């Protein structure tokens, strides 16, 4: 979950 | 406030009188918010992620209130699953990291 | 230290004897690092991004130094465009958000 990489 | 990081740093924000939940994100240059109706004009923009880009609408000079702090700044509106408060607004409220 | 957000909060990290730069990201649950030769056991993991999935290697119980502070936790290694230190390690160095 890394919003700035668009990974959730 | 002082916020520990054992949980997601989710806060309530006020934007156009509406209350929404958002994540204080020191890693984000920009503030990115879920689909909503902001008034006035916008500019088309692209934000990169893993394996591609997301289309968003950039609105300038938007008032956002966060834990009593009133920030005015640029927001990107798009199909983000989570509202992200980025450094452009975090600096306006005096936010620092400390360890 | 106190890290301000006028610039990206990029700091020096050391992992597997190598120095790199990484972003302190309060919005990230997890820590994701660029491809890298790291010794030891790992587990394969998949993550769904915009255009598709990426495969990464999950390393648990890894020692990492972040801006001088030693921390132990999980790191994911793969094709990320930026090194991200997430909350799983930020808590371990005693990092707080303050405004
Ligand atoms: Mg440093």
């Amino acid at each position: 979950f890394v919003p700035v990489l668009w990974l959730f | 406030p002082q916020i520990t990081l054992w949980q997601r740093p989710l806060v309530t924000i006020k934007i156009g009188g509406q209350l929404k939940e958002a994540l204080l994100d020191t890693g984000a240059d920009d503030t990115v918010l879920e689909e909503m109706n902001l008034p006035g004009r916008w500019k088309p923009k692209m934000i990169g992620g893993i394996g591609g880009f997301i289309k968003v609408r950039q609105y300038d000079q938007i008032l956002i209130e966060i834990c009593g702090h009133k920030a005015i700044g640029t927001v990107l509106v798009g199909p983000t699953p989570v509202n992200i408060i980025g450094r452009n607004l975090l600096t306006q409220i005096g936010c620092t990291l400390n360890f």
